[PDB]
């Protein structure tokens, strides 16, 4: 009863074109049970026609895929115009006027890279376990959420996507730095061949892991949107197994602990030292290789930590992919 | 008995378990046990499980 | 942004780049003289990465084509795809060249047209303020593409030092030596410039072309009209992460960075299976991705003449497996699951290896959105067999007193023949040393 009138209140939140429905206000039963089913056919009716109406003309499926692509970077041809033009500007600590010039650079690159519908794809407004930020920026994005689409995806769910884009952009900036190592090496003091091996070793490891950590979000992403469309009668279960996609975003990223974030941020601090090494012109080269083998021993420590976990289905997926990185 | 036939196939799983634990059809288990012997000759370790799921899936 | 200038050069390099630009209009949904379809922006999300950016929705190609022979360019203007090309970027009507067949001809013609060759090709450089690099779409066969192409590998190394260099160069044919006899001389002179004056190459053998041209293509008389069909598809296949919207290694400095172990070891083996049109009638039943990469490492689609019994002491270090179009990505990790069980790639015993797989959506077209495509960019250390084949044909020719008096009259005063021989053996020795 209560969650029917909850769904009779969100039809009011989009207008009056669905208020006072055509049926229901026709029939009435009062014997034994059979009016409790009138509550259940109440519960699905006004709640499904609101889902059709937003699928029709408020574009819920087009809104959920675009929030998806902005905080997970499924389309990276935008981002070699986006991320490349932000890293030129965020390399120093921000004074007060940099995020105003960053959103000036954002819509410059949005329409050079020619997104699908630019008055519809310019909703990006730049924002600038118990976790805190571990990078050097608070750089993320904010999507324009408007009720009654605040029910399908919440403002609490927007902050979950906001933390999700931040952990993707941290390792993505390492590859942008690492592609700058490859273009600055293209022409050392006496250690040229030893530098060539650790350029290839460090870049290929991160190009493996970040091809993966994008993708194992994506193969459950098409898995959930097929079962979003397949079993949709009410809105209540559908929202709950749409938050199981959010629980799938949980199982891709929350498995890393604060000790793992200290290990991955050691990759960033050794790349800036080695890029400084090439523009300045062997003992630092041996120090970098010992910094790599410390990371490779730390990755074996996380392999033993993931083996000793709760032994669920999420344990099996994270222990398979880190045996898989160990076979590399 | 008709709701299991439409949705769950209950007594079909009675015939099904005889092919694996009771070893009804041998080609499911011989192509298993051929691929399974290069792993059973060594002693088992921590890393024993993740290859056995892959050697089960490429046997079926 | 990511603008690349292609350097089409030579008798064979101009024809393989002519249908390369002709392939790009059929997949972008555009015409060379107009825009009749709306599929160019809704279907394709990025078009200004090889073309010049539009002034009237006319995507000009960022191409230059120089050759001593005027025969290759006179078969262009009568074709209806030449109006997309501009008659002011490279040459106007009635352009010519030398006489001419010599490696020393184009090597000496580079510094007499030095003012004009560095004038109009630099106008396209400052169009974008962040230039990607230069690809030399040249040839090794003949003296036209090998003579002048060795000059631009030197003077563009210091005038543009922060740019990527990498070429799709075709290897000549070594079946008989009657029509041409200067083939061991002009090839090794350019091959020295391809290792120290150039970062990476993409090898394309000629004796391996007719191995494929009679495999499934069923021809009786091998003509030159089939050499552009295997080459133009894999060129556009290599930029599917770069042209179509991808995420990782979506730049040309992304792909080449994850495969080169070291300088002077950059010769990448190429493979491409689907070339048959009657496969189309049975791809309607969900042909999967689990069977398309089992045959890439199997030496059937290779375009490199190498030994069959020399793969046991050689080891793969980097292997690329590019799927395109319909991938069904819920089983693409399932295809990479089956790689470790066969060990079809021998792995280096000193360090790790990598099997990198990537995907990008293809053109909105019916032969493209239906049939699975697999592009291979391998790197195997059996590539010294070609270098042993070219060197054994090089020192045998110098003992027969062949082209030692007929070649040193113009602009050659000292013996630079062993300067190419030791540097080739430096490549052949560091390859076998690389697996300790």
């Amino acid at each position: 009863i209560l969650s029917t009138g909850k769904y009779l209140n969100v039809v009011r939140e989009c207008g009056h074109d669905v208020t006072c429905p055509d049926a229901k206000e026709i029939t009435y039963t009062l014997k034994e049970q059979a009016y409790v089913e009138r509550i259940e056919k109440a519960y699905n009716y006004a709640s499904k026609v609101l889902l059709d109406f937003l699928m029709e003309e408020e574009e819920l499926v087009a809104h959920l895929r675009s929030i998806k692509h902005y905080f997970l970077m499924d389309q990276g041809d935008f981002f070699v115009h986006f991320m490349d033009l932000t890293e030129e500007e965020l390399k120093k600590p921000v004074d007060d006027i940099i995020p105003t010039r960053l959103e000036a650079l954002l819509e410059l690159a949005l329409r050079m890279s020619t997104a699908n519908t630019d008055p519809f794809k310019d909703d990006l407004k730049i924002e600038l376990t118990e976790l805190a930020l571990s990078g050097l920026e608070s750089f993320s994005f904010d999507y324009i959420v408007k009720w009654p689409l605040s029910l399908i995806i919440n403002r609490k769910a927007l902050t979950r996507y906001q933390m999700l884009f931040r952990h993707m952009f941290y390792c993505k900036h390492v590859e942008r730095l690492l592609c700058n190592v490859w273009i600055s090496n293209k022409t050392s003091a006496k250690w040229f061949a030893g530098a060539f091996t650790l350029r290839q070793r460090m870049l290929n490891f991160v190009q493996n892991i970040q091809y993966y950590m994008m993708f194992e979000v994506m193969e459950p992403t098409w898995h959930i949107l097929e079962k979003n469309l397949k079993s949709a009668s009410n809105i209540d279960d559908v929202l709950s197994h749409h938050t199981s996609f959010l629980d799938n975003c949980l199982k891709d990223c929350m498995l890393t602990n604060p000790e793992l974030l200290k290990i991955f941020s050691k990759l960033m601090s050794v790349c800036v030292m080695f890029t400084n090494c090439l523009q300045r012109f062997e003992s630092t080269i041996n120090n970098f290789d010992s910094n790599f083998s410390a990371h490779l021993m730390d990755l074996l420590d996380k392999l033993s930590m993931y083996s000793t976990s709760d032994c669920e289905h999420s344990m099996i997926n994270i222990i398979y992919r880190l045996d898989f990185n160990g076979f590399y | 008995l008709d709701v299991l036939n439409k949705n769950y196939n209950l007594l079909e799983h009675m015939q099904a378990m005889r092919r694996y634990l009771l070893l009804g059809q041998g080609d499911f288990i011989r192509h298993l046990m051929d691929l399974l012997k290069p792993e059973l000759v060594r002693p088992a370790t921590t890393l024993y499980q993740h290859n056995l799921t892959g050697i089960l899936e490429t046997a079926v | 942004p990511r603008e690349i200038i292609t350097l089409q050069l030579g008798q064979c390099g101009n024809q393989i780049g002519f249908e390369f630009w002709k392939q790009l209009c059929a997949e972008h949904g555009i015409s060379p003289e107009g825009i009749v379809e709306e599929f160019a922006t809704e279907g394709t999300d990025r078009k200004d990465v090889f073309f010049y950016q539009a002034d009237d929705e006319h995507y000009i190609p960022r191409a230059v084509l120089l050759d001593l022979e005027p025969r290759v360019i006179h078969s262009i203007l009568n074709s209806p795809y030449a109006n997309l090309y501009n008659p002011e970027n490279i040459y106007l009507s009635e352009h010519g060249g030398g006489a001419g067949n010599n490696w020393a001809s184009g090597f000496s013609q580079g510094e007499k047209i030095h003012e004009d060759i560095f004038d109009i090709i630099d106008r396209e450089a400052d169009g974008s303020d962040s230039l990607e690099g230069f690809v030399l779409c040249h040839s090794i066969a003949g003296g036209t593409g090998s003579g002048l192409g060795s000059y631009l590998l030197e003077r563009l190394n210091d005038r543009y030092p922060k740019k990527l260099v990498q070429t799709y160069s075709v290897f000549p044919n070594q079946d008989e030596m009657s029509h041409v006899v200067v083939q061991p001389y002009n090839s090794l002179l350019t091959l020295k410039r391809l290792t120290q004056n150039a970062d990476c190459v993409v090898v394309l053998d000629n004796t391996a072309l007719n191995r494929i041209a009679t495999d499934r293509l069923h021809i009786q008389n091998p003509s030159f009209s089939q050499i552009n069909q295997l080459v133009s598809t894999i060129m556009s296949a290599s930029t599917t992460t770069l042209r179509y919207p991808g995420y990782m290694n979506n730049d040309l400095i992304g792909l080449i960075a994850s495969l080169i172990p070291t300088p002077r070891l950059h010769f990448l083996m190429t493979g491409y299976t689907p070339l048959t049109t009657d496969q189309s009638v049975a791809s309607v039943r969900k042909t999967t991705v689990l069977d398309v990469m089992r045959r890439l490492l199997q030496p059937k689609n290779v375009m490199v003449s190498t030994g069959r019994d020399r793969q046991t002491n050689h080891c793969y270090i980097a292997i690329l497996n590019i799927i395109q179009g319909e991938v069904d990505p819920t089983q693409v990790h399932k295809s990479l699951q089956r790689i470790r069980e066969r060990k079809l790639a021998n792995f280096i015993p000193w360090g790790p290896a990598s099997i990198q797989v990537a995907l990008s959506r293809k053109s909105p077209y019916l032969p493209s959105a239906h049939r699975v495509s697999g592009l291979m960019m391998a790197n195997h250390t059996n590539i010294s067999s070609l270098f042993e084949r070219t060197c054994r044909q090089y020192d045998k020719l110098r003992k027969r007193e062949a082209f030692l008096e007929q070649f040193r009259k113009e602009d050659i005063f000292k013996d630079n023949f062993d300067e190419l021989d030791n540097s080739r053996e430096i490549v052949q020795q560091l390859i076998d040393e690389y697996h300790a």
